[PDB]
């Protein structure tokens, strides 16, 4: 329920671009009630293994909100708690994941939680997942910008 | 001439063995009272409210470990180790001269040297680690079940009301689910496995009669854990084993253990019936007879403990 | 290709041989201005042979064209260096490099 | 900007120390090639600059420290306290020179044990293996190394620190190193700590460290006070207890290695003075009773029991029955007591003098001090506690895996190290196609190995087994198809080494059946319990009912696998029957013999489910043996692995499976109503005119056009029938003849 209600707020890109369609009245509300439910979301699995696990299902659509500017702040918490609570699913992760998460740092300024998330995706609950730290290498350190 | 005309490394590593089975193995180590005197000093060149002496500290850490949510428990060598060095603090220590003054002297050194590490929150650590077993058997549990009945030994009146506050207070179920899984794992009399026993004896088996019953020694220390929860008459706990009011569920532990008695009594009625044509029981089939007998004892005495103190 | 220039003149008649051990200091960059590798930081020189390559073909062939200690400025461009497939966390894949280095080699 | 000024910008500083936290995640848990890469960003010069910056900021401060750790010495360090745990000491002569170095050591009167982890050691160790950092070098992995870095000047480097912050620290100054006393003795104990795994220090360094640590116990024979006696936090104590567990773990080794050394002059003086003895016995005693009593008692039992006997001089005081004399029980005495001594169990407000009760005494005053909040400091305090009140129970748990070998065979066994670590060390990382190759590469070299066939109890010590089996458990909880035939091959030939070999993988039964072309999980299973009748006997109902369960699964329903490649489709497939059949017949037939119990349980779990019998003996609308042989040679020849003879051959592995199954002659002659019972139910199975046809049937045989083995009749097909036949059926006048 909250997936479809995060779907259908964030069709609309921005308040003001085709986002008054329910009246000038809501459109400041909307950020608001995006950034509510993305904290709902990430509270709902904060901590719970189970919950996690069943919700790594949707990593692609996590990492495809990643980049609406508002709701970033709240999408980066929900993929750190996936990650850290069920290291699993870092093995189904492909390139175009880490691309996304270097140019959401690129981005939106110098966080120090992009690199954590990094630093999750590198190594899993005790196993070197190679993959995943040859191509943050390849993708972030020649280039020194 | 076997012995020589040996490499010189071969020869080593058998004298290694046989020096380590033989030599080494003292008995006392002199070191189980010694290390609980020195970790019960506290404010030593020093010095209430701050946490007393160390060994409370590793009795809080325990029960941390114990307290942890998970669904399995670990097996740790250090609580092992630690709890046996507890247990034989007492026990082995104070497990013709039937004097009252000097009865009455063994009975308080044995009081003083429980109350040492029960006032410790001890009582707490072993139910904890019994919940937290989930009913499995193994040498997480048998070190624990030997420092209850070192603690308990002699019918403690305190050490039995602080379980019992403790079990009454907490209200979770899944102790005594622990219990009842531990007393349905228990084996009895196996007729299948005493011919191939002897004929495994006839031509290695790494052992000798590890293949009957092969935990025995569990079973009765689980009952007598059992008998001494409620040995000195104690109507509040001989209630407890049977119905728990607190809890959402009751589990009976008295008819379980008529339960696992009705199946040893069937397995040495077996016995018999397999031994009944010959004419002289040979010594492996008396011995399996006695270390069943044994346990058989200590069920019954567990049994009689429920009912005495009317 | 080579763009050898100079720096320090050397001695102009004790060029390297085949066969020889060719010991230099060199601090490498990208056409940046971007350091990416040196040798004076390590504390050791690094010693390399003719025919054995076991370095980029730029490298050697800047190194050929030296006398005792002559400092030149290398510029090995792409298909000449590590080209196109690059080094992971090193030169990305098609940048060309800069040597700063100078063969004090003994011989 | 000057990376001192972040000490007022924290926005930046929390962004760069994340940034070196990221440096050290991506090249973490031996990932040798961008640690290589990092050296272009972080390079040497600035590590060591940034070690001795006094004005970092504490939190840049241990960034950069954990980073020169986790890319120069993380993996190497790993290596080396993965071995540490193994001690197999040769026979060199260094060892033999090698003592006690006890309370009466060399120099000293009964009172001294020395310094503690100062003076000659012979376990062996696999070097390090480094390798220069260089990007100018021409692209070509085979197992990358770690970059290199000086360590000499390092070790001096982090001496020099160490004591310069002891000394520091005893002024109370109000600006310590990093901002913090933590930050200024953590990432230092931690450089101190790896390299003292490592065994960089020297013999003067390491007392050195230990002067540094407490100069009141560890001196030779408000004075610049030691660690122990300072007021640290608990970051820093536990970094001291590391240390501490250092030595405490070097003295147990050279305790393990001392008595290696006796027991080598002790077996050369017994082999001598046993060698006396029977010279004696053959040349002198020649009017005696032949002294039977004196010979087979002694001479006559294995050198097992030769040698256990023979170590009963003392502990009793009246009971020797051995022919030890008195000054050699004396000698073993003398060293059994300076042993005892070793171990603190010596002597049947004073400073201490030996590394336990200083341990013990620093253990019990932190503990009465404060109440240690953080569980891993406790838990360290209390194991070391211990582990010095308790020294005979470590020495007793350490022996097992301690092995002596001969010095002729230490460049064998080194290699053999090198392989079982690199295994270790590839143990760690995720599953791929080069990790797969390396390691396969890597038991391919244990195989080849002349050790491992020659000292099976040392690969039992080392744990071999079990690691492969983990490696295993790995791969299979499909991909990766090589990896698991390699690790099965491995077991396979490690089984038949030895008995204790095929005893200890006898364990892991279930497992191996559970999981259930090249070698299977199935074959381990089988190869554990082949020819042990020992085994065999203590083999679980359970475990037999599993296969006879799988049996029928695949007896009713065919493996779709077959029916991928060109194929005809059938209901029931006869390959995964053959193969679930052929480790039936081990567990029923040792030796050429038949275990009674084993049999019965499988006859009768083998009739209570008819499907295992295949689709001709199952019952109604079967066509019977003789119409499934020859609808299986009519399918042999036509288009329709090659289908047409596994149907013969699973048959064939049924009949001859039921026949080893049969009770033996003398069980039949000697009552036994069961075993007439179990031939009966054999009988009714099958009559005597299907095996009589059986064995009639035709065989097939420019150049000769000979068929095909493996797609044509065999008459290895008839061996079984042949087989059952003479253990059930026999013939005495009858069949004779036709």
């Amino acid at each position: 329920l909250v997936l479809n209600c995060i779907d259908r707020l964030n069709v609309y890109t921005t308040a003001a671009h085709f986002a008054e369609y329910a009246g000038e009245e809501a459109a400041e509300s909307w950020k608001e009630i995006v950034n509510l439910l993305s904290e709902l979301l990430a509270s709902l699995i904060r901590g719970n293994r189970a919950n996690c696990a069943l919700f790594s299902t949707n990593l692609d659509w996590v990492v495809s909100k990643l980049d609406r500017l508002e709701a970033s702040s709240g999408i980066l918490e929900v993929l750190y708690c996936v990650l850290i609570e069920s290291p699993e699913v870092l093995n189904i992760i492909q390139e175009n994941h880490i691309k996304s998460i270097i140019s959401l740092l690129d981005k939106h300024g110098r966080n120090h939680k992009v690199l954590d998330v990094l630093c999750s995706l590198c190594v899993c609950n005790g196993v070197a997942v190679r993959s995943n730290q040859d191509l943050i290498t390849e993708n972030l350190l020649p280039g020194r910008e | 001439t076997p012995l020589y005309n040996l490499p010189t490394h071969r020869a080593c590593n058998m004298f290694l063995e046989s020096y380590k089975a033989a030599w080494i193995l003292t008995e006392d180590h002199s070191f189980e009272d010694r290390m609980i005197d020195d970790l019960s000093k506290a404010g030593e060149q020093e010095e209430e409210e701050k946490k007393p002496d160390p060994l409370h500290q590793l009795v809080l850490h325990f029960s941390r470990t114990a307290l942890t949510e998970k669904s399995k428990l670990d097996e740790d060598y250090l609580y092992m180790a630690y709890a046996d060095i507890m247990a034989k603090s007492c026990h082995l220590e104070e497990g013709v001269e039937v004097s009252f003054e000097e009865k009455e002297m063994e009975k308080q050194r044995l009081l003083y040297q429980q109350s040492r590490l029960h006032t410790r929150g001890a009582a707490e650590m072993v139910l904890q680690m019994i919940s937290a077993c989930k009913g499995e058997t193994g040498a997480m549990v048998s070190s624990t079940l030997k420092l209850g009945i070192s603690i308990l030994n002699g019918g403690n009146a305190e050490v039995q009301q602080k379980m019992l506050d403790y079990l009454k207070d907490k209200k979770e179920v899944g102790f005594f689910q622990s219990i009842q899984a531990l007393m349905q794992t228990c084996s009895v009399l196996d007729l299948n496995a005493f011919e191939r026993q002897n004929k495994a004896e006839g031509l290695i088996n790494r052992q000798n009669g590890e293949k009957v019953m092969a935990d025995d020694e569990f079973t009765q220390d689980l009952f007598r854990f059992l008998q001494l929860l409620c040995e000195g008459h104690n109507n509040d706990f001989q209630n407890y084993l049977r119905t728990q009011t607190g809890n959402t569920t009751t589990i009976n532990i008295i008819i379980c253990t008529v339960d696992y008695l009705l199946r040893l009594q069937e397995s040495i009625s077996d016995f018999y019936w397999y031994y009944s044509g010959k004419d002289v029981i040979e010594e492996q089939g008396k011995r399996n007879f006695s270390k069943a007998m044994s346990v058989a004892k200590q069920v019954f005495n567990s049994l009689t403990e429920y009912i005495q103190g009317p | 290709g080579v763009e050898i220039e100079t720096i320090s003149p050397g001695d102009g008649r004790t060029f390297p041989k085949k066969g020889q051990t060719c010991v230099v200091h060199y601090t490498g960059m990208l056409q940046n201005g971007k350091k990416f590798d040196s040798s004076r930081d390590r504390n050791k020189p690094f010693k390399f042979r003719i025919g054995k390559q076991e370095v980029i073909k730029g490298f050697e062939e800047g190194a050929a064209q030296m006398s005792l200690g002559q400092r030149a400025k290398l510029t090995c461009t792409p298909d000449v260096a590590y080209g196109a497939t690059g080094h992971p966390g090193v030169i990305p894949p098609n940048a060309t490099l800069i040597f700063d280095v100078e063969l004090l080699n003994l011989e | 900007m000057d990376i001192l000024e972040l000490s007022e910008r924290l926005d930046l500083q929390r962004f760069h120390s994340h940034t070196l936290r990221l440096y050290r995640a991506v090249c973490a848990l031996g990932n040798n090639r961008v640690a290589h890469a990092l050296c272009s960003h972080v390079d040497q010069a600035q590590l060591l600059h940034a070690l001795e910056d006094a004005h970092l900021p504490g939190p840049l401060r241990a960034g950069y420290y954990d980073l020169l750790i986790s890319i120069h010495l993380e993996s190497a360090c790993r290596s080396r306290r993965s071995m540490l745990s193994e001690y197999i000491v040769p026979l060199t002569p260094e060892t033999r020179a090698i003592t006690l170095f006890p309370p009466g050591r060399k120099g000293g009167n009964a009172r001294r044990h020395g310094l503690p982890g100062v003076g000659v050691t012979t376990s062996l160790r696999p070097p390090h293996h480094f390798s220069p950092p260089c990007f100018v070098a021409a692209l070509p992995a085979p197992a990358r190394l770690s970059p290199a870095i000086p360590l000499e000047a390092l070790r001096d480097k982090a001496l020099r620190m160490l004591g310069e912050a002891v000394r520091d620290g005893g002024q109370h100054a109000r600006d310590p190193v990093g901002g913090s006393v933590e930050f200024q003795f953590v990432p230092v104990l931690k450089l101190v700590s790896t390299l003292l795994v490592m065994g960089i220090f020297g013999d003067e360094d390491v007392k050195q460290i230990l002067k540094m640590i407490e100069p009141e116990v560890f001196t030779e024979e408000d004075l610049e006070e030691g660690l122990l006696q300072m007021k640290l936090p608990e970051s820093v104590k536990l970094q001291m207890c590391n240390l501490l567990e250092y030595f405490c773990d070097q003295e147990l080794q050279h305790r393990v290695e001392s008595l290696a050394a006796f027991a080598e002059r002790y077996v050369d003086k017994l082999q001598a003075n046993q060698r006396s003895r029977y010279a004696l016995l053959m040349r002198a005693f020649t009017m005696s009773a032949a002294e039977t009593a004196r010979r087979t008692r002694e001479f006559r039992s294995p050198p097992q029991e030769q040698i256990n006997m023979l170590l009963h001089f003392k502990d009793e005081a009246d009971e020797e029955d051995c022919p030890l004399p008195e000054d050699i029980r004396q000698d073993l005495q003398d060293f059994h007591q300076d042993l005892l001594a070793h171990c603190g169990i010596q002597l049947e407000e004073k400073k201490p003098q030996s590394l336990q009760e200083l341990v013990s005494h620093m253990v019990v005053r932190w503990a009465q001090e404060d109440y240690v909040q953080s569980p891993e400091l406790v838990r360290a305090m209390f194991s070391l506690l211990h582990r010095q009140y308790d020294g005979l129970g470590e020495l007793l748990r350490a022996l097992p895996r301690a092995y002596t070998i001969s010095p002729s065979s230490v460049e064998d066994t080194m290699s053999l190290l090198e392989c079982l670590g690199q295994i270790r060390s590839l143990l760690i990382v995720q599953m791929g196609p080069q990790e797969e190759n390396l390691m396969i590469q890597s038991i391919g070299n244990i195989m080849n190995n002349k050790v491992f066939y020659q000292h099976p109890n040392l690969m039992r010590a080392l744990g071999m087994h079990e690691t492969v089996m983990e490696v295993m458990v790995n791969v299979l909880g499909i991909r990766f198809p090589k990896m698991v035939t390699s690790c099965c091959r491995f077991l396979c030939y490690f089984c038949r080494i030895s008995r204790q070999n095929q005893r200890s993988m006898f364990d892991h039964l279930s497992y191996l059946l559970e999981n259930s072309q090249g070698s299977t999980p199935l074959d381990v299973a089988a190869a554990s319990v082949i020819d042990n009748n020992e085994l065999a006997l203590a083999l679980q109902e359970q475990d037999l009912e599993k296969v006879v369960s799988y049996l029928a699964g695949c007896g009713l329903q065919s493996c779709p696998m077959l029916l991928a490649k060109g194929y005809p489709d059938i209901g029931w497939n006869p390959c995964g029957g053959e193969r679930y059949l052929d480790f039936l017949r081990f567990a029923v037939f040792v030796n050429g013999e038949s275990v009674e119990e084993n049999a019965n349980v499988v006859v009768r779990l083998l009739i209570r489910k008819p499907e295992c019998f295949g689709p001709a003996l199952r019952g109604e609308g079967g066509s019977g043996l003789l119409a499934a042989i020859e609808e299986a040679i009519r399918i042999s020849e036509d288009p329709a692995v090659h289908l047409g003879h596994a149907i013969m051959s699973f048959y064939a592995a049924l009949i001859d499976l039921l026949g080893r199954c049969a009770p033996e002659m003398h069980l039949i002659q000697a009552g036994k109503g069961e075993a007439l019972r179990i031939r009966a139910i054999l009988r009714s199975l099958v009559p005597l005119d299907d095996l009589v046809g059986i064995i009639s049937l035709p065989l097939q045989i420019g150049a000769l056009v000979q068929p095909k083995m493996s797609a044509s009749f065999v008459p290895d097909h008839k061996a079984s029938m042949v087989l059952f036949l003479d253990r059930v059926y026999g013939i005495e006048n009858q069949d004779f003849l036709l």
